[PDB]
RNA sequence: AAUCU
């Protein structure tokens, strides 16, 4: 939902911000073994899965991607982009969440703000 | 002691045992009797697996030597005589096919009739404490256990025995032969063994 | 990967394992099983000698 | 400011001094695996090129 | 109200 445009004097400050917020439960070391069990279930070795969120994600992504033939490598790359976190230093005004940083080229300028509100659902930590 | 275990066993056993000892990160000279125990484990597993082939059902039909035909199916699949990666790969493939449970530590065999793993052990000390050691290590288990003793008496879970008694007798004959050929050399005393020696070895450049 | 064996060893080993597990409950029949086990045997006769 | 002839004045022997001061009170294998680069860049050579 | 490359 777009809104009006406001011209004004804007100050941007440089900060570390999230591109991908990742899954909050997996810690970025469990996520890789999850990716391994989903895509390469026989080549994982000794690692059992412990947490309940791991099993939930595993069964979900395992019944979704049942008999696909896209490629295991690309499926793994995209699951990484889904699950693991990724940061970057950028100049920022306004919102710092990831849904507001993918559109920072459109919401914020040198002289102008563009009101905008993404469409999906929002996490309550941000709120 | 290394000389004896090189003399007695055929070179496949000692080859794979030295491979496994190198993979462990140990020194064959600082730790020796472990090498002989590993050789014995390898040999009894090979004998437990060899002289066994499968029928349309399970419950192995035994042969002197396998007949040449499509019926190549062994009842037993060997796990421990392998590298770490290939062994865990066999395990995970099995667990993902039959929906079985995944162990935490590597078993030694897999049996198709009753569809479960087996963890053979061989001990100088008699059974019923090593059994519970094996059990509380193998927690939440379906894998059968079948432990031997140098004296001539064995043990199992549920009083279950996964093969003939004649093959057990063969294992026991080989084992007693080993023990009281050891007694001739006088190295039986050194079998009360445990992992020792400081493996935190100094770095040297 | 990680290992000390030659590549052919791991390759033929995994071939045998997948053959067994896929014949037991699945797709592989007896003819394929015997034929690929024969090929594995010849690979061994080529590597070890 | 910029520095002139920065890469010609800087000597590896000063780097060896620095290394031996930074590895002060460390294991000798570490002191001896970090001391080899400034050595080998103090006895270095240079290919001249195509001609 | 934040500490992850």
């Amino acid at each position: 939902t777009f809104g009006p445009v406001h011209f004004r004097n804007q100050v941007k400050i440089r900060r570390r911000v999230d591109i991908n917020p990742g899954h909050a439960d997996l810690s970025a070391k469990e996520a890789q073994d999850v990716i391994m069990e989903v895509v390469f279930p026989n080549e994982v070795g000794a690692r059992i899965l412990t947490s309940e969120s791991q099993l939930t994600i595993t069964k979900e992504k395992k019944e979704e991607l049942q008999d696909c033939k896209i490629s295991p490598l690309m499926v793994a790359y995209m699951l990484e982009r889904e699950l693991v976190r990724k940061t970057r230093f950028l100049p920022v005004a306004g919102g710092t969440s990831s849904v507001y940083i993918e559109v920072l080229h459109l919401t914020q300028g040198t002289c102008w703000e563009q009101m905008y509100t993404p469409g999906g659902e929002v996490r309550n930590d941000d709120v | 002691m290394e000389d004896f275990v090189r003399q007695c066993f055929n070179p496949m056993i000692v080859e794979l045992a030295e491979k496994a000892m190198k993979e462990y990160g140990e020194d064959l000279k600082i730790e020796t009797n472990k090498f002989a125990a590993i050789c014995t484990h390898l040999e009894v597993c090979f004998m437990y697996s060899d002289f066994h082939f499968i029928n349309e059902q399970g419950e192995s039909i035994v042969v002197e030597l396998d007949d040449p035909n499509a019926l190549l199916k062994h009842r037993f699949e060997i796990i421990e005589g392998r590298d770490r990666t290939m062994a865990w790969t066999v395990v995970n493939s099995i667990c993902n096919t039959t929906g079985a449970e995944k162990p935490k530590f590597l078993p030694d065999l897999y049996d198709y009739k009753e569809n479960r793993f087996i963890e053979i052990g061989v001990t100088r000390r008699e059974v019923h404490i090593y059994y519970l050691e094996k059990a509380n290590k193998i927690k939440s288990e379906n894998t059968h256990i079948h432990i031997f003793s140098f004296t001539g008496e064995e043990m199992a879970t549920k009083a279950d025995y996964t093969l003939d008694e004649e093959s057990r007798a063969r294992i026991k004959t080989r084992l007693f032969t080993i023990r009281q050929e050891m007694a001739n050399r006088g190295l039986w005393d050194s079998f009360r063994q445990s992992e020792r020696g400081e493996e935190t070895i100094e770095e040297r450049f | 990967p990680v290992g000390i064996s030659s590549m052919v060893e791991a390759m033929v080993s995994r071939a045998r394992i997948d053959a067994r597990i896929d014949f037991e409950s699945g797709r592989i029949k007896k003819e394929e099983f015997a034929e690929i086990m024969k090929i594995c045997s010849t690979i061994e006769e080529l590597r070890r000698q | 400011g910029d520095n002139t002839k920065w890469n010609e004045n800087q000597n590896p022997r000063m780097f060896l001094a620095m290394i031996t001061y930074i590895t002060k009170n460390q294991p000798e294998w570490f002191r001896n695996v970090l001391s080899i680069a400034p050595i080998m860049f103090s006895n270095k050579m240079a290919r001249l090129g195509k001609g």
